[PDB]
């Protein structure tokens, strides 16, 4: 069977990508960023299982952005936080156009960005400088990895010999990157000696999504054709657990924000719903399976076991033992 | 049969001697053959400082004395006697025609190895060399400026070939002088900031400078310039008429002033697009000479030279300007195939993506609105800015052109980048009658604050 | 042709499938079993074939040819095809207690067989083989993948003494000849 | 009576006319050569340009993983055999008797395992460097391909030669292999000619005038001394620059700066001295540009004639057709673009030395400088036409299941596109094919043999083949038919055919930034792409890009096209159906919105296809769940029949599933 989501929001149009916030800074913790045909919602997520005086969810709004261009990608910046007066609110996504949005709030009742232009085909993949906030590496058809800075330059770039698909920056070792391809290969980068370190294949093509355990940095997981991948960097270039997951195909992978044995993986929008699945390292199995009218992006809680995916008006949210 | 390449115009009389012929040669002997080559006196004394090399400081005299003898060293040194200069001078001399064979990769290897070095000595020699190199640069320039004067003073001064080469030389020497400041500027890492800042800025100015002498050239080798200034004498050549591509243009602005009537801008043109991202620094430079505007087209082909001289302003956006009036300049003589003005992509290796581009943006401009929309759509033409799609659109809804913006708006589908370009685009719809579309757009721009407007 | 063509290229046959199955059948050459083991090695050496008919562009034998290879105790060979691909066209014969002669394989076509004749340092041998106008009785083959000559060769008694012969120690082989030829 | 030279002759081969002869030479190379007897009044023998073995050891840079170069040149196109592989691999790990009956996509896991288990093996301390980790996979690495040389060594050894005097075939009988041997054209034939033969050729072949046939022969003298000195370093600067999609103009102006600053004995000074026994460098290059394109005129795609006999046809269908020789051709393909590739980098070399050069030395005036930027602008998209086609020539097709073809298929014949089911009776194929050698046997043989045999200068039951005529002519058609400026688009229709969606975008990807043909068809099936890849919303822009081309190339014109005759609505909203019908069969309901959106713009009162378009619209919306989508959908219907019966599937679909408020 399916698990019907735990909670739900409804929105002001179509959702086609989702991130909450990963960082610590300042009250931040339960932000959550979306996107749609026109613009990216601000809001905040508080649930049941954080406070104790709350029925199911308070889902609120902060702030929405309009720019006249559909929404496919979006990074949060170490830099935001809700301790400050005036608060910052600090972010930037990827769009239809072809271009990088950096945009920096005081939560006032402003519609200001700064466009960053030079790939030349669309961008899947975005991630800030995750310490200092003072960078932004970038993925892209175009075959290039390009690393910008907050001026707006482009500071280096890595060529790929197919489409690039995920991008993940290193939180202590802030001189690493890692990088997914279309072609099956993820390649680690040196931003100090622009260079690459070592690279792992899949096995299958394409690849579609990839993804660095932030909570135990020497697992990789990806999806790629119609099985889920998992190395360790310890040991070998091909994945140490392989496993078939979504019969139309798999599109996007996430870590779970809290667990280095747990994550989550999408299918294709096959037909009337994309489907869903949750997987533990620890079952032969997965452990949650779920099922989305238009369903879209992939995304953790930064505290909960809960991830949320958007879809047909809405964002669809669900929590998971571990 | 050959010779040696000759390291000076003039060549030194020596060069001319039998003594450097080159020659290849077989030997038929009693039993088979044996091939042999007679390298002559240059290449004998080239391939024997190659090999004397790991003394060669014994050896200053015994070299210098060797390319006096094969027409290496400058004639300047004929009347010289080797036992009156110093082993310094001897090995200046030496060096000399150790560059004067080849270009450059010496004065880099060196820079680069005097860093890699440590010594006091090589720390004074890279300073030495950086001094002299931007006091060449300024030198350079002053001789260039004081050569190119008949170009522009309306004389009408075709130039003697001895001028040409001079202003060749000039160039080239600027171009060796820029490869030697970049080759400053990647290797010295640890200059501190205001010495880096002190060398960025000499690179980049040299950098201008060089640009500046190679557009002034170009224009000398296809035929515009000296500017010379209409007189009725019947020669093949191009010339530069200010008089008839002004009443085009301000023809042009007053065809938008007496359509728009005050609903759409006056200045609806694509070259009041592109000077238009310049501002300040070109709308002054175009006031600098008697008839000028500060707008499109300039009052002399110097005021398009000096643009290349500027500072802010991206090469691309520069030869966009001059690709605009060079081919205002094609369309001024109808009656001719001068072909050397359509080397000017190549020469500064612009993409045909580019050229297309301001090819549409002039189409446009010239009230070709079939060409000028078909060539903007095929398919390695540069994707436009969204300043530019809303220029388009409001260069056609300026003329009453009401399926022209349609029929680009339902092929480069572009980015609505304001509420204004909301307000276009429903116009865009409401003038073609395209009601249920502009209702849907309407409806997909309608937010909580500008819905009633 | 219409040009004169004044030199050639090399492409290696350098294909990339599962490595062809050689199925190896053992000629137990019945005597020679009183051989000494002082063998001789000669070199090793290759060879090939053409059928009459190849040429011609409505042939059940076009653009088809037979090939072969030779080491110590061991024959290699197949047929081999430009227009469909030819199941079990490898083997390997292998003549107990002989060396083969190298460049001693010859092959005679004729309307009804294609005959092999085969020498090793002890032993004569004649294998024969449908033609492919026997196999096949049309001008039309609908099949993508056709049988070769040699994937019947499992029937064929190399022990019958119509088929191999022991060489005659007189008049006798002059010793460690190669050469030999080999008719019908 | 002809001499060899000291080589000692391994065998020979004789013909009527000629003699074939094999040596191994002194060093003991292979050597192959032939000389006619009965016409040849000099004596001189012909040359056989062989292949080689692999390169002995492998340049390997700082930005690159030691494992991925030696995992590309190990599997690379026939560099190495099976035969090979397996042999080192079961030497290397120490081994038993395994069969190890493989295939490419097992044995690359296999020899990578094996390499990694013995890097594991050398790892004895706890904490070490990725310095050290880089040297110990690049001996790992070396000890592994070192071991597949020598036995790609004893598999090349040559044994024989074989000759077919009922079609003038040769081949070399290599030990492991079987070789093949094919005429060079006049270009690549000069290129590759050692030099005392290139003193020693007949003039009054290249031209009926002798003075431009010396200058083509001088040119190719200074084109020569350009491979005798660009280095490694410069080639992959070369092919580096073509893959970043960046100006091989500008790779060979830096590496003239690069030569220019190296020149060790005066090279630089012959190259100016071969350089002067030309009189127009401009004719000579402009003859080597024309003998090496290959844009045509030519209608190839009408395959074979509905009125010829069908015992013809099909065995015209079968000719060529074995997987030795779809392979055999596409090395021809290969190692002519190989080749060409190299003689263009050359080519910008010489063209930016004689640009370095102009009035100032051996010419003068500007009609010069422009005529050969004229050229310059043909010998860099030549370049790229070269690189990408030794790609396609290299670049491996994917082990596709046929679960995800029938359903591509059905997928497809939503376009109408494709009498195209033919492509189901071969694939029992034991090996991967290159996404030309794909292209070959599925698609382009079945129209090189239809366009060979349409025309046939005398009976078919009276013509015979010649192989030296046959082989180049098929390679010669199969590059006209992978030509970037091809108008037909047949080799990225089979690639979306056979589901090649990640190598057709690398394709196009490499394709736009300088071709300026099928740009259209390029968006529609980078659209096809994208959509079997998930990323539909990039797949509708990418379509609503391609839709302003329509009425403009052939394969988008004929996309449209219909047994339907009843044409009244526009070619962009025939277009339109066709990516309708297909966001409609794979259920993307936002695409479908924004898709009927855009194309209302251009859709006229085109009643009859006004019918069946927003019948098919209000179905799906209505399968899909967007109900009011729906009812719109069928309000605009003006066939008074579907009007009423869209509302009767309406009417049960709300029904039962319980929707009953909007009912």
């Amino acid at each position: 069977a399916s698990r019907n989501a735990a909670y739900t929001v409804d929105c002001e149009d179509y959702v086609h990508v989702v991130e909450f916030n990963p960082f610590e800074n300042g009250d931040s913790g339960n932000l959550i960023a979306y996107g749609g045909n026109n613009y990216v919602v601000i809001g905040t997520c508080t649930f049941q299982e954080e406070e104790a005086d709350v029925e199911g969810i308070q889902y609120k709004t902060l702030r929405t952005f309009h720019h006249g261009v559909r929404v496919d990608g979006i990074a949060w910046s170490p830099e935001t936080r809700l301790d400050s007066l005036p608060p910052v609110i600090k972010f930037c996504t990827s769009a239809a156009d072809m271009k990088i949005r950096l945009f920096t709030s005081d939560l006032q009742d402003k519609n200001e960005y700064k466009v960053l232009e030079g790939h030349t085909d669309f961008i899947n993949g975005l991630v800030f400088d995750p310490k200092e906030g003072q960078e932004i590496a970038s993925v892209s058809d175009d075959h290039t990895c390009r690393i910008w800075n907050l001026e707006g330059v482009q500071t280096a770039h890595f060529v790929l010999h197919s489409p690039g698909m995920s991008v993940c920056w290193h939180p202590e070792e802030t001189f690493k990157l890692m990088v997914a391809e279309k072609n099956g290969t993820i390649r680690f980068y040196d931003l100090l000696a622009q260079q690459a370190i070592l690279s792992l294949e899949s096995e299958q093509v394409p690849l579609m999504s990839a993804h660095w355990c932030l909570k135990n940095t020497f697992k990789v997981g990806a999806v790629a054709g119609n099985d889920w991948l998992i190395w360790d960097i310890t040991r070998s270039s091909y994945p140490q657990n392989k496993r078939p997951v979504h019969m139309d195909r798999a599109c996007l992978f996430r870590w779970s924000t809290i667990s280095e044995n747990l994550f989550a993986t999408t299918g294709y929008p096959g037909k009337m719903a994309s489907q869903f699945q949750i997987h533990h390292l620890g079952h032969p199995q997965p452990i949650l399976m779920g099922s989305v009218a238009v369903g879209s992006g992939l995304s953790w809680h930064r505290t909960l076991p809960l991830c949320v995916i958007g879809g047909d008006h809405k964002l669809l949210f669900w929590v998971t033992e571990v | 049969l050959n010779r040696g390449v000759p390291p000076s115009y003039p060549p030194p009389e020596q060069f001319f001697n039998p003594s450097t012929y080159n020659f290849d040669a077989t030997c038929l002997l009693n039993s088979g053959v044996v091939h042999l080559t007679c390298t002559g006196f240059q290449k004998e004394t080239l391939t024997f400082l190659k090999k004397s090399g790991p003394s060669l400081n014994e050896l200053i005299p015994d070299g210098y004395n060797r390319c006096l003898v094969a027409g290496l060293l400058s004639p300047r040194f004929v009347d010289v006697q080797p036992s009156s200069l110093s082993q310094e001078e001897q090995l200046e001399a030496i060096l000399s025609a150790a560059i004067q064979t080849s270009s450059l990769g010496l004065l880099t290897g060196y820079i680069r190895r005097w860093i890699t070095e440590e010594q006091p000595n090589s720390a004074t020699n890279l300073r030495f060399v950086l001094e002299w190199t931007w006091n060449k640069v300024v030198l350079t320039k002053e001789e260039f400026d004081r050569l190119c004067v008949p170009l522009f003073d309306g004389s009408c001064h075709f130039m003697d070939p001895q001028t040409i080469q001079s202003i060749q030389q000039c160039y080239l020497l600027l171009s060796n002088l820029n490869i030697v400041l970049s080759c400053f500027a990647s290797e010295a890492r640890e200059i501190t900031e205001r010495g880096l800042i002190d060398l960025s800025n000499k690179f980049v100015v040299s950098h201008l400078i060089c640009q500046y002498a190679q557009v002034v050239l170009w224009f000398s080798h296809s035929g515009l310039l000296p500017e010379g200034i209409d007189d009725s004498v019947q020669l093949s050549r191009l010339c530069y008429n200010y008089p008839v591509i002004q009443n085009y243009y301000t023809s042009r602005r007053q065809k938008f002033e007496r359509l728009s009537r005050g609903k759409w801008n006056p200045d609806c043109l694509m070259i009041d697009g592109l000077v238009s991202q310049l501002g300040e620094r070109i709308e002054k430079l175009w006031k600098r000479d008697e008839g000028g505007t500060g707008k499109y087209p300039p009052a002399s082909l110097h005021a398009v030279l000096d643009m290349y001289l500027l500072d802010g302003v991206t090469e691309a956006a520069k030869h966009s300007i001059t690709i605009y009036l060079l081919l205002d300049i094609m369309y001024s003589f109808p009656n001719k195939t001068d072909t050397p003005i359509e080397s000017f992509p190549t020469v500064f290796a612009i993409s045909w993506g580019q050229v297309k581009l301001i090819q549409g943006f002039w189409l446009i401009d010239h009230n070709d609105y079939e060409s000028g929309l078909d060539l903007l759509f095929h398919p390695a033409t540069a994707k436009p800015l969204s300043w530019q799609h809303s220029k388009i659109i409001q260069a056609f809804m300026s003329q009453g052109e009401h399926r022209q913006a349609l029929r680009y708006i339902q092929t480069m589908k572009p980015t609505v980048s304001s509420g204004n370009d909301v307000i276009l685009h429903l116009t865009v719809l409401l003038f073609n009658r395209c009601m249920v579309e502009a209702w849907n757009f309407l409806r997909q721009h309608c937010n909580r604050l500008n819905i009633e407007e | 042709a219409g040009a004169l063509e004044r030199s050639f290229v090399e492409l290696s046959g350098a294909e990339r499938e599962r490595p062809r199955h050689f199925r190896e059948f053992t000629v137990c050459s019945i005597g020679t079993a009183n051989a000494v083991a002082g063998a001789v090695k000669y070199s090793e050496s290759a060879g090939g074939f053409y059928y009459v008919e190849s040429g011609k562009l409505f042939s059940v034998t076009r653009n088809r040819f037979i090939h072969w290879k030779t080491s110590g105790d061991t024959l290699e060979l197949m047929e081999e095809s430009l227009d469909i691909n030819l199941l079990n066209n490898a083997i390997r014969l292998k003549f107990q207690n002989c060396s083969v002669l190298p460049g001693g394989v010859y092959v005679s076509e004729t309307q009804n067989r294609v005959i092999i004749l085969m020498l090793t340092n002890q032993t004569v041998h004649r294998l024969l083989l449908p033609h492919p106008s026997r196999m096949y009785r049309s001008e039309l083959v609908v099949d993508s993948q056709m049988q070769s000559i040699f994937t019947d060769i499992g029937k064929v008694d190399f022990t019958d003494p119509c088929n191999y012969q022991l060489i005659p120690a007189v008049p006798g082989i002059s010793p460690n000849s190669t050469a030999s030829t080999a008719w019908l | 009576s002809l001499f060899t030279s000291q080589e000692t002759l391994i065998d020979f081969a004789l013909t009527s006319t000629d003699i074939w002869a094999l040596w191994h030479d002194a060093e003991n190379q292979t050597v192959v050569k032939y000389i006619n007897f009965e016409h040849n009044v000099a004596g001189q023998w012909n040359p056989v340009f062989m292949q080689p073995l692999p390169e002995e050891e492998i340049v390997i840079r700082d930005d690159q993983d030691p494992r991925e170069m030696y995992l590309q040149s190990l599997f690379t196109p026939g560099q190495f055999t099976n035969e090979a592989l397996c042999k080192a691999l079961q030497i290397f790990c120490r081994g038993t008797e395994r069969n190890l009956d493989l295939s490419w996509s097992e044995l690359k896991k296999e020899v990578t395992l094996a390499v990694e288990n013995e890097l594991q093996g050398s790892v004895t301390e706890y904490e070490f460097s990725q310095e050290e980790f880089r040297n110990l996979q690049q001996e790992f690495w070396c000890k592994f391909y070192a071991c597949c040389l020598q036995y790609q060594e004893a598999l090349s050894h040559p044994l024989a030669l074989h000759l077919n005097p009922h079609t003038n075939m040769v081949c070399l009988l290599k030990k492991g292999y079987l070789s093949f041997l094919i005429p060079s054209s006049l270009v690549d034939h000069l290129y590759l000619l050692p030099y005392e033969n290139l003193l020693t050729e007949d003039e009054t072949t290249i031209s009926d005038d002798v003075d431009i046939a010396r200058d083509v022969i001088c040119l190719i003298k200074c084109l020569r001394l350009i491979e005798e000195s660009v280095t490694v370093d410069m080639s992959v600067i070369m092919e580096m620059s073509c893959y970043n999609l960046q100006s091989p103009e500008k790779a060979a102006e830096q590496i003239l700066e690069d030569m220019i600053t190296i020149d060790v004995e005066n090279v630089m000074e012959d190259i100016c001295s071969k350089l002067q026994e030309i009189r127009n460098p401009i004719h000579a290059i402009g003859l080597l540009i024309r003998e090496m394109d290959y844009e045509t005129e030519v209608e190839m795609e009408k395959g074979f004639n509905p009125a010829q006999p069908l015992n013809i046809r099909m065995n015209l269908t079968q000719l060529y057709g074995s997987n030795t020789a779809g392979y055999i051709v596409c090395r021809g393909v290969h190692k002519i673009a190989s080749t060409r590739f190299l003689i263009c980098r050359d080519l910008l070399i010489l063209q930016q030395l004689l640009m370095r050069l102009g009035d100032a030395v051996i010419w003068g005036t500007g009609q010069l400088f422009q005529a050969q930027q004229d050229l310059l602008h043909r010998t860099a998209p030549l370049l790229l036409s070269y690189y990408l086609i030794k790609w396609g020539s290299e670049c491996l097709a994917t082990d596709v299941p046929l679960d995800t073809l029938e359903s591509n298929l059905q997928h497809l014949s939503v376009l109408e596109l494709t009498d195209s089911g033919a492509l189901m009776a071969n694939r029992f194929v034991s090996s991967p094919q290159t996404i030309v050698e794909l292209f070959f046997q599925e698609v382009a043989r079945k129209h090189i043999i239809s366009h060979l045999f349409s025309q046939p200068k005398a009976p078919l039951s009276q013509t015979g083949l010649n192989w030296p005529e046959m082989i180049t002519a098929i390679t010669s058609y199969l590059l006209q038919l992978l030509w970037p400026s091809n108008p037909g688009c047949l080799f990225l229709e089979c690639l979306m055919g056979n589901c090649q969606y990640v190598q057709l975008q690398d394709y196009i990807q490499l394709l736009h930034p300088w071709c300026q043909v099928n740009v259209g068809s390029c968006r529609f099936m980078l659209g096809r792409c994208y959509l079997v890849t998930g990323e539909g919303q990039k797949a509708l822009e990418c379509f609503c890009q391609a839709a302003s081309e329509v009425g403009k190339e052939e394969f988008l014109d004929r996309l449209i096209r219909s047994e339907d005759g009843e044409i009244v609505s526009t070619p962009r909203l025939q277009y339109y159906d066709k990516v309708l019908r297909l966001l409609d069969v794979i259920g993307l309901p936002e695409l479908v919105i924004q898709l009927a959106t855009s194309a209302i713009t251009e859709a006229g009162d085109d009643w009859k296809s006004q019918a069946t378009l927003r019948t098919c619209i209000f179905k799906h919306h209505l399968d899909l769940g967007h109900n009011s989508q729906a009812y719109e959908a069928l309000t605009q219907i003006p066939d008074s029949s579907r009007q009423l019966d869209c509302l009767r599937q309406l009417v049960v679909v709300l029904c039962e599933r319980s929707q009953l408020q909007d009912l």
